């Protein structure tokens, strides 16, 4: 039972690390999508 | 984790 | 979560 | 059992959001700590 609790806690902090890098890539995706929308509007105007 | 917590609760 | 797992194991 | 599972899933969702803002806070704290060490060295030299 002590080993089970220790494994639960350990994988809890590795889960925290995984969700931390998940938020990092979420921010990266948001920045990329905003840049793509901005460039697409620019491309529409410059095509016109 | 939910499965392991349930197993720990059972045992 | 511990209380819920214990309740699920009991029932 | 169904109500317990639904409450557990809602707890998973809100806990994931809490984790998201938690490592947002943690990354902010790490960046602040680094920039404060740098600014402390900079301001001690600039005062001297």
């Amino acid at each position: 039972i002590r080993d089970l609790e220790a494994s639960i806690a350990r994988y809890k902090e590795e889960y925290a690390v995984l969700i931390s890098e998940a938020q990092a890539i979420k921010a990266d995706l948001a920045a990329v999508e905003a840049k793509v929308n901005r460039s697409t509007a620019l491309l529409k105007s410059l095509s016109a | 984790m939910v499965k392991d917590q349930q197993e720990a609760e059972k045992k």
